[PDB]
């Protein structure tokens, strides 16, 4: 969980498994992911101001 | 963390990636379907290839996760499916040969043709004229010759390909841990790991045999009645107590008996429900039909279609230089996108097809928030049953009277209701024994109990013994009769429809019981029954996260498929057939042969 008034943006290597994934490897993903705001898309991928 | 957390994170990442990739592939395929261009073809091929490569690599990476350290009972099933579905066990040459055989079978079935003798100047394919000839022409000799020529030109050239394909499938099964390819096919319904709900692959054969034995009296009465009716049309070509020819079923493959309804109508003088005339007179177009279908879906409690569905589902073909396939299909692209692709006309059959597609779309809309791997039904027949029950409920005259297309002064009595029941029987039950026979034959050919040099002989014996239809002209081992069918050509499971009929009839009876419906079973509706809708939605959201037995019990309270709803739905029809068959012999004679 984050803290109030936070600007966390990072496509860094997420510690998903138990191993110290400082580099890369299996079960090693990234927390921040692209959205893909598409006008055709409805619930879950719609922009809101 | 632990192994469970690692598996959960891997499954979540795979689901998130696969949702987008499958959405891209489905979008490219939809663009090709609604706009047939070379660029669309290239894009669809590239998207499909990338999706297949992603599935293969994900399945290969998933092999590092053991299945004996999972207590969720949902992550384990997803991991097992990933390991068994996207991965390959056969060698490269074997897979290439199997793909080549599949491509050759598809090409030969798509462009199959046969034409008049000693005149190769002009010929026509099976789809344009042969189906029309089988469904309209009344000439016994010409129909028999066309059937014989099609069988000779299909099975003789498909026998080596079918043999090679079945040998490769047997090799794949041997590499697997299942009994055979038929065992692998039956394993789709297998449920393991749960006490009190375990299932076995071999139980399906016994269950189908039991259902066929239970349905035997109705089917034999129907066959006797059809033979008696045809005795007044082709007395010399059909034995009075023997077996009907295979080419007098109204179609090339003899799957459905609907085409013979007009020829052998029990009562041609009774008025018929012609909603097409009222639809044409009152300007009922595709827009109005779709709006009425949406209203019916809202009345049964299902949520209305949103703007995405309406702007993503084509209604009428643009035409002109634009060409699109008129095969009715419903699209499940994920990401909250669902489309319907069909050529719609102002007919009752097209109305039923539209209701079918809308029911399928609503079923696909019932697991929007569920994981991508769980975005599917436990059994392949559940999806079709859900798609068909809405059409069955709409097809009843009560909804037609409520809308107003049917005349409010229309009456219902014994004759009209019997005719409707017989039409429904010829549409549905007319293929169920054929479905069982062909599924059993495929089971034997996959297992290999029947010798290959005796395949045709055993096929003829099964046709003469269980089907009750004698062959007008015999074929030796050089021919491959079942290869002429689409299901056999594409090697698809031929038990989906048999289970689907029972599932949909059980669902219909359960919803009619929950709606407190009164009167005969075949006149029932759930238009203003929200409890039935809630009961259905209870099963809809389960998906693959729950066993199919529990899902079926949550609606009908039965632990297995039962044909008793099917028999009860047609009880007046059975009584009418029994009354009509007093002077008609019932049964099939194996000794008799039309070819001397
Ligand atoms: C493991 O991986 C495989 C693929 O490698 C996945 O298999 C696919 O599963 C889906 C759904 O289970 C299949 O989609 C359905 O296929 C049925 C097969 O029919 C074939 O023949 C008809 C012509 O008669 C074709 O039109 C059709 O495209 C098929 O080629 C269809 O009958 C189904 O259509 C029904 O539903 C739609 C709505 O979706 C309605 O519009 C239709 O009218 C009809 O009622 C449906 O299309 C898909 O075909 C399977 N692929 C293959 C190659 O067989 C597994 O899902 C996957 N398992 C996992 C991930 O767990
Ligand atoms: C098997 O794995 C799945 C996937 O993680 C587990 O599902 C998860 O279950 C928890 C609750 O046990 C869900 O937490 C939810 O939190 C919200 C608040 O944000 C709360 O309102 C909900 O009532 C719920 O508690 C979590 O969302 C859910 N995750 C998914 C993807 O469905 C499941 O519990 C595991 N089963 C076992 C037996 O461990
Ligand atoms: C189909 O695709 C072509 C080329 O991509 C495009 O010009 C056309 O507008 C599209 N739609 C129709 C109906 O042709
Ligand atoms: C869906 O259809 C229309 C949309 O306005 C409305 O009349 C109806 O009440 C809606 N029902 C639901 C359940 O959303
Ligand atoms: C005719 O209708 C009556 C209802 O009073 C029913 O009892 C009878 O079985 C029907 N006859 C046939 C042949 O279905």
């Amino acid at each position: 969980k984050l803290k109030p008034f936070e600007r966390d943006i990072s496509t860094e290597i997420y510690q998903a498994g138990n191993k110290p994934c400082k580099g890369k490897g299996p079960n090693c993903y990234f927390p921040l992911q692209s959205y893909g705001f598409r006008p055709t898309y409805g619930v879950g991928h719609q922009p809101y101001r | 963390s632990t192994i469970e957390e690692q598996a959960k994170t891997f499954l979540d990442k795979f689901n998130h990636e696969a949702e987008d990739l499958f959405y891209q592939s489905s979008l490219a395929s939809w663009n090709y379907n609604t706009n047939i261009t070379e660029e669309n073809v290239q894009n669809m091929n590239n998207a499909g290839d990338k999706w297949s490569a992603f599935l293969k690599e994900q399945s290969t990476l998933a092999q590092m996760y053991p299945l004996q350290e999972i207590q969720n009972l949902t992550v384990k099933l997803q991991l097992q499916a990933l390991q068994q579905n996207g991965s390959s066990v056969l060698s490269e040459d074997k897979s290439k040969r199997l793909n080549t055989i599949l491509n050759t079978m598809s090409t030969i079935y798509s462009t199959g043709k046969v034409c008049n003798p000693d005149n190769p100047q002009e010929c026509l394919l099976l789809e344009p004229g042969l189906n029309e000839i089988m469904a309209n022409s009344l000439d016994y000799n010409e129909r028999l010759w066309a059937w014989e020529s099609w069988r000779s030109e299909v099975g003789k050239q498909l026998r080596p390909l079918y043999e090679e394909y079945v040998v490769l499938k047997n090799e794949m099964a041997r590499a697997n841990h299942y009994e055979d390819y038929g065992d692998y096919w039956r394993g789709d319904y297998e449920v393991n790991g749960v006490d009190g709900y375990d299932y076995s692959r071999g139980q399906l054969i016994e269950d189908v045999e039991h259902t066929f034995e239970e349905i035997k009296p109705l089917y034999e009465h129907l066959h006797a009645y059809v033979r008696a009716k045809l005795m007044n049309a082709y007395p010399s070509y059909i034995s009075p107590i023997g077996c009907l020819p295979a080419h007098l079923l109204g179609d090339m493959w003899g799957r459905f008996w609907t085409n013979l309804y007009s020829l052998t109508v029990p009562f041609g003088q009774k008025p018929n429900i012609d909603v097409t005339d009222a639809m044409v007179d009152q300007a009922w177009d595709a827009q109005r039909i779709f709006k009425e279908a949406e209203k019916f879906f809202v009345s049964v409690g299902l949520p209305n279609m949103t703007q995405g569905f309406w702007e993503n589902s084509m209604l009428t073909d643009p035409g002109n230089v634009q060409k699109a396939v008129c095969h009715p299909t419903a699209w499940d692209l994920g990401k909250g996108d669902f489309r319907i692709l069909m050529c719609t006309k102002v007919t009752m059959d097209d109305f039923l097809t539209a209701h079918h597609e809308m029911g399928h779309i609503q079923y696909d809309m019932a697991y929007a928030a569920q994981p991508f791997l769980l975005r599917n039904g436990a059994n392949e027949g559940f999806h079709e049953a859900v798609g068909e029950i809405m059409s069955l409920s709409a097809a009843t005259p009560k909804h037609l009277k409520s809308i107003g297309l049917l005349s409010p002064d229309f009456q219902e009595d014994n004759e009209t209701e019997i005719n409707f029941l017989l039409k429904q029987a010829l549409t549905i039950v007319g293929t169920l024994p054929f479905t069982y026979m062909l599924e059993k034959w495929r089971w034997m050919v996959f297992k290999g109990e029947i010798p290959k040099d005796q395949w045709m002989k055993k096929w003829w014996e099964m046709k003469r013994e269980i089907v009750g239809v004698v062959e007008p002209v015999p074929h030796d081992e050089t021919y491959c009769d079942p290869a002429s069918l689409f299901h056999v050509s594409n090697d698809y499971s031929f038990i989906r429809y048999y289970t689907r009929t029972l599932y949909q009839f059980q669902f219909q009876e359960a919803l009619c019981q929950a709606a407190k419906h009164e009167g005969p079973l075949h006149k029932c509706d759930i238009s203003n029954s929200t409890e039935a809708g809630q009961k259905l939605f209870n099963m809809l959201r389960l998906g693959k996260s729950e066993p199919w037995t529990l899902a079926l019990e949550n609606v009908v309270g039965a632990k297995n498929m039962n044909v008793r709803p099917l028999l009860n739905y047609f009880e007046p029809l059975f009584t009418w057939l029994k009354d009509q068959n007093k002077n008609s012999f019932v049964g099939w004679s194996t000794d008799w042969s039309p070819y001397a």
